[PDB]
């Protein structure tokens, strides 16, 4: 399994630009595609969406109008296209593979990204601390908050943590806020209730240090946290 | 209704994959084969282009037909019998030249009896074909037909022997106003089974289509 | 005759079992089903605020 | 030769004590209870997306997700709540016959008239359901599979043999061969230490998985039968034939406990299932339509009529929601 | 007198109405009777829906007040729609009898070309073809009757009567009723050959039948629309020889078909069953 992205590099304000991201490995017609960026000195931010079949189509505000998403199932590619960019589409964009039925996991996996340079009523999820320091054998709980109540009338909460390692790609940690991912230690654990949820580590161990970050699914456009900078 | 409409986007394709696929296998010709000990069952599948259950693909004027040999598979037939149900036609098989072995086509009559006057197959069609007629011409001119057929009179040579074959078939399925029984006289060479098969079906095909329409 | 030996030992073996009174057997069936019957939602139907369905 | 005799004495010593502890039957000490009453289910769900006579269906552990398959050449995934579907796989074999569910949630089994049981896993990090194993070495159609563990699984085959396999590497670790017809229907026990089997025979047989050998035998029935199903306690079963029959058999006292059958029913049972409580008994029948009856006072609680061909599976929930059945109609409904 | 009239003309309504509705909604519902064939019956039932929603009750206005309570628009309309729903189904009913007879000929060769692309693009010509016959001539007033009585109706605003000079009585006609009517009996001439040469084959107690059911098919719809379709012809072809009484009489005979057609069209099993699971 594997997702290759390309197409960035320098952009002249005001251009054009064409992201290419080239899967392998899976099914790519049976997972929906996001497209999601990351600032060079801030969090991570929601782009575009879109489904299995090219059914259903999702942007956010900063980006409808100007951003076009489509795919390629017998090629099996995945394709953004950019039109009038301004300086704030400085970023560096993930190419994220997801996947919805009864008891999937979205969010699983995430491509290792393209740079893109320029030159020159939304649910508000908000991190209480920007930075910890933790000396490593000990345990830690970290904090999110919500600006609306997340648990559906269905009775799940949909609460998303993740974590990005120095010089990574991110991952999934925890999906709907009570289940763990796959490939991931049984020593992270996540909790809460409405408007406030706790992520826990207990038994802190090497490379576990990074950025961790909370995320909304519960409507469209999906909102991120700040994240919060475990280090050393 | 947050990330179930999703969800609903993927049944609603599956939906789709599944009407699909019903719709291109309801006008393909499924045909099941019978037979009986060394009668000739595989010998009709060499004119043909070509486990348990053997299956055979085969394409003739455009039209696809699969056929369902059970020959391997030995249980009690009662128990699957009814899988089959549905089946355009019957092509059964009965050699010609087993009328002295050994009693061979006493057997073979019990068998078509038994499976003529089924409950599934109440409204089934049958195409008869009879092999090994090249050495059934021979094999009557040195040993009296009477041996199989005590109560049999009349002259031993091939031209009425088949005719009183192909009527002794005829007498045993007392479904006559519902189902129509195809008989064929064939051997090894002179290959010109498929024409008959294909008749066979296209007068089934039609017989349904105007039962259909209120009409028959 | 290969196979009436395999017979002869096989229901040789099946003799030898205790049994049970049937009485007590039914008193037992019956007591599983009377503390079990409060939640049976097909036996005693339960509101519809609880029904997934 | 003396053997025949032998045996038969040895049958009628067999016979000597199976009645001597039948002081009284179930009923006589069941009369005291207050009955059921009336059922009255009503169809919450119709899950209508096969194109061919259902066969076989099984119910998930967390009683939302089920998996059923046809004569179509596909089983598929219901999600039970929202009338969703999951998955759709296609199978090779298109004479399917059997279903079962991996109390894991990861593996479902198939098989048919092929000799043939697919095992295929849901859960793969490529995004499909491809085929994980071919059990193949049986002579006969797949009749019935259940699944023990995450790797171990018991199939029934119209080949008198029984088999106990080992999916991790493909062979028959435990073979049961004692019936003398076909073998029709399986159940496994709550605790997963020993099963029962019916044949063809009009018996059964209880075998120890472990040892591989049959404990105990049971018989009573006149034709073909082709349901079984275990009493949620684990000390009592239920049959059902072409007798137009069902009867509940005790594994302790070792002989026939009750018997259910009305004059009006003329046609076979197809499918046997239980509730949680153990007090009320499912059956499906040819007539298009299924029964309800009180388990303990042998009487008709309830008919679920909403078929228009004959019912072909049946299940319940572990929670005891509610109550599937699923015909040759094509379509199949839930009950509540 | 007048009430027991009223009534029965709401019965019909209301039988007109359920029949189509429950037709409609029983084929739009359920994915498994989404066939090529279905599709030409569906739109049946739309060009007889409306006679229960937009034909009916204003004949029943205009006629019950003996006088009609718009003006010079709603008549027009009224009478483009009635037009427009009548020649609808009868070619709608001319399509369903060319699609058994070519299944009953060559069934393999015509099941490979019948795609639903086709069955779309032939309703659709069938309903534009019946619009053209209903909307264009009358509201471009291309008939145009001419003598005092037509003057007299089309001036004033109570006058809802239809008058037609010769053309738009024979055109109309003829490709309302009588083509259709041609192709329908000569369709199904050729299909009873075949399926009198099949039972023969066999060989005549079976072909009661189709007698019987060729019988009600031809006739439930001959017997509504031709004495109609005749005196149409006639009260154009001389003057002086048919009252208005007769008229309404044979055009309300020729309405109540429409209300027939969904129990004759549609006794297919699965249409049982969809209507039972629909009516409980
Ligand atoms: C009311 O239900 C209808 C359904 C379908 C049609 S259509 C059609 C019908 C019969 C024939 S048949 O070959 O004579 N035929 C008797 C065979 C079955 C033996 C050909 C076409 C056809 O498709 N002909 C094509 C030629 C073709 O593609 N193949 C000829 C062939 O297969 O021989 C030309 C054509 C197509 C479509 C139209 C309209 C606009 C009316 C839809 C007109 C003409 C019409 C009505
Ligand atoms: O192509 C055709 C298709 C369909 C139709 C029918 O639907 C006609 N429906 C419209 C008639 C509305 C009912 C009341 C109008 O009453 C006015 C009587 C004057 C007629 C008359 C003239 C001379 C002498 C006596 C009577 C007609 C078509 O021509
Ligand atoms: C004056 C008013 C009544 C005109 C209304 C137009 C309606 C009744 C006509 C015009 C186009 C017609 C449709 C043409 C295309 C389709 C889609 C096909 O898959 C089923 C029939 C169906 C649905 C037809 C139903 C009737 C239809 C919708
Ligand atoms: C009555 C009229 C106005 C409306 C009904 C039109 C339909 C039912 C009739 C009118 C002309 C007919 C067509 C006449 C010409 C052809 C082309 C020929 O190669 C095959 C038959 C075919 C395709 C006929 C199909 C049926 C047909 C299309
Ligand atoms: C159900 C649908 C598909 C029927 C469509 C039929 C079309 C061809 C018919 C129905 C309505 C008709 C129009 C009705 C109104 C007008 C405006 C009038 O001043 C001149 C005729 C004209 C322009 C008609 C042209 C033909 C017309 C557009």
């Amino acid at each position: 399994v594997q997702l290759v992205e390309s197409g960035g590099g320098l952009v002249q304000p005001g251009g054009s630009r064409k992201l290419s991201c080239s899967a392998s490995g899976f099914a790519f017609s049976s997972f929906g595609m996001h497209w999601v960026r990351q600032a060079p000195e801030k969090g991570l931010e929601w782009v575009a969406y879109i489904s299995s079949g090219s059914g259903t189509i999702y942007y956010a505000d900063t980006v409808k109008g100007r951003f076009t998403i489509s795919r390629d199932d017998p090629k099996n590619t995945l394709f953004l296209q950019m039109t009038s960019l301004r300086s704030e589409d400085t970023a560096m964009y993930y190419c994220v593979r997801s996947i919805y039925y009864y008891g999937s996991s979205p969010f699983d996996f995430w491509g290792q990204g393209t740079t893109l340079t320029v030159s020159s009523s939304d649910i508000v999820m908000t991190q209480a601390t920007s930075s910890v320091p933790v000396t490593p054998g000990e345990s830690v709980s970290i904090s999110c908050r919500s600006s609306k109540s997340l648990l559906h009338s269905n009775g799940n909460t949909y609460l998303y943590w993740f974590l990005q390692r120095p010089g990574q790609s991110p991952q999934l940690l925890i999906y709907r806020m009570s289940n763990l991912a796959s490939g991931v230690p049984d020593r992270f654990s996540g909790s809460g209730s409405g408007t406030a949820f706790t992520l826990t580590i207990s038994r802190l161990e090497a490379e576990d240090v990074g950025v961790y970050y909370c995320m909304q699914h519960l409507e469209y456009p999906l909102t991120f946290g700040a994240g919060t900078k475990l280090e050393l | 209704s947050a990330e179930d409409k999703a969800a609903v986007e993927r049944s609603k394709m599956i939906d789709r994959n599944l009407r699909e696929d019903g719709e291109k296998a309801a006008r393909e010709v499924k045909l099941l084969l019978l037979g009986a000990g060394e009668s000739g069952k595989s010998t009709i599948v060499k004119q043909m282009k070509i486990t348990g259950i053997v299956e055979t693909h085969f394409t003739f004027k455009d039209l696809h037909f699969k056929m369902f040999d059970v020959g391997g598979q030995r249980s009690e037939r009662k128990k699957w019998i009814h899988c089959f149900e549905g089946v355009t036609a019957i092509i059964f098989c009965v050699a010609l030249s087993d009328y002295d072995l050994v009693n061979r086509m006493h057997e073979s009559m019990k068998l078509f009896d038994s499976i003529c006057n089924n409950k599934w197959f109440t409204d089934t069609s049958i195409i008869l074909f009879l092999n090994k007629k090249d050495l059934f011409e021979e094999k009557i001119k040195k040993s009296p037909l009477t041996i199989c057929y005590p109560e049999y009179a009349g002259s031993n040579t091939y031209e009425e022997a088949a005719a009183y074959i192909q009527c002794q078939f005829e007498d045993l399925n007392k479904r006559k106003d519902t189902k129509e029984i195809y008989t064929h006289f064939t051997c090894a060479t002179d290959t010109k089974n498929v024409q008959f098969v294909f008749d066979a079906v296209t007068d089934v095909i039609i017989k349904n289509n105007l039962k259909d329409c209120g009409l028959f | 005759i290969a196979q009436a030996r395999k017979l002869v030992e096989q229901l040789k073996m099946e003799a030898n079992i205790d049994r049970i009174k049937v009485s007590k057997a039914a008193a037992d069936l019956m007591a599983y089903c009377e503390a079990h019957a409060k939640e049976d939602p097909l036996l005693t139907p339960v509101p519809a605020s609880e029904n997934p369905f | 030769d003396q053997l025949r005799q032998e045996a038969e004495q040895l049958k009628n010593q067999i016979r000597d004590a199976r009645k001597a502890c039948a002081d009284a039957t179930l009923s006589q000490i069941t009369n005291n209870i207050d009955p059921v009453g009336r059922i009255q289910m009503r169809t919450r769900r119709t899950l209508r997306g096969h194109l061919a006579k259902i066969y076989a269906m099984h119910w998930g552990t967390d009683s939302r997700l089920l998996v059923s398959a046809s004569q179509d050449g596909k089983l598929i995934i219901w999600d039970s709540y929202t009338t969703n579907k999951v998955h759709a796989i296609p199978l090779r074999s298109s004479w399917v016959m059997t279903c079962a569910y991996a109390p894991s949630g990861n593996y479902v089994a198939c098989g048919g008239l092929d000799n043939i049981c697919s095992i295929y896993n849901l859960k793969t990090r490529e995004g499909n359901v491809r085929v994980s194993r071919e059990l193949a070495g049986h002579t006969g159609y797949l009749s019935c599979c259940r699944f023990l563990d995450d790797n171990q699984i018991v199939t029934s085959s119209g080949d008198t043999t029984c088999a106990l396999w080992d999916i991790e590497t493909g062979q028959q670790t435990t073979t049961f061969t004692g019936h003398t017809g076909d073998v029709m229907s399986l159940s496994l026990a709550p605790d997963t230490r020993l099963f029962v089997s019916g044949a063809c025979d009009a018996s059964a047989k209880l075998w120890d998985v472990r040892e591989g050998m049959c404990r105990q035998t049971f018989t009573g029935h006149e034709s073909d039968i082709n349901a079984i199903c275990f009493f949620p306690n684990g000390n009592a079963f239920a049959t059902g034939s072409d007798d137009a029959t069902c009867r509940l058999f005790d594994l302790r006292a070792d002989q026939e406990l009750m018997t259910y059958s009305h004059d009006n029913i003329i046609c076979g049972i197809t499918s046997v299932s239980f509730s949680k409580s153990g007090r009320l008994l499912l059956a499906g029948y040819d007539d298009f339509n299924c029964n309800v009856w009180d388990a303990l006072k042998a009487d008709r609680a309830g008919v679920l009529a909403g078929h228009d061909n004959r019912v072909s599976c049946l299940g319940v929930t572990d929670d005891g929601m509610a109550v599937a059945t699923g015909s040759w109609d094509s379509f199949l409904k839930i009950w509540n | 007198w007048v009430v027991g009239m009223g009534i029965v003309m709401s019965l019909i309504v209301l039988a007109i109405v359920f029949g189509n509705v429950l037709v409609i909604t029983a084929i739009a519902k359920f994915e498994r009777l989404q066939t090529v064939t279905n599709y030409f019956i569906t739109s049946l039932a739309c060009a007889d829906l409306v006679m229960g929603l937009a034909v009916v009750p204003f004949g029943a206005a205009h006629i019950l007040t003996k006088t009609w309570t718009f003006g010079n628009f709603w008549c027009e309309f009224w009478t483009s729609i009635d037009v427009l729903c009548v020649t609808a189904s009868i070619e709608t009913l001319c399509v369903i009898a060319v699609d058994r007879y070519f299944a009953i000929t060559s069934p393999f060769k015509y099941q490979s070309l019948l795609t639903k692309n086709k069955a779309r693009v032939i309703i659709l010509m069938v309903w534009i073809v019946s619009g053209l016959t209903s909307f264009l001539p009358i509201q471009m007033h291309w008939y145009r009757a001419t003598h005092q009585e037509a003057i007299n109706c089309y001036a004033e605003e109570t006058c809802c009567d239809f008058f037609t000079n010769q053309a738009y009585a024979i055109a109309s006609s003829i490709v309302s009723f009588y083509v259709p009517l041609v192709i329908m009996v000569f369709v199904y001439s050729r299909v009873f050959q075949e399926a009198k040469r099949q039972l023969q084959k066999i060989d005549c107690l079976k072909e009661h039948k189709a007698l019987k059911t060729l019988g009600i098919i031809m006739g439930t719809f001959t017997l509504c629309w031709l004495p109609f379709f005749i005196v149409n012809i006639v009260h154009v072809i001389q003057d002086n020889l048919i009252r208005k009484e007769v008229y309404i009489l044979l055009n309300w005979i020729g309405y109540v078909n429409s209300g027939f057609n969904p129990l004759i069209y549609c006794r297919s099993p699965d249409f049982r069953i969809a209507f039972q699971e629909l009516l409980c």
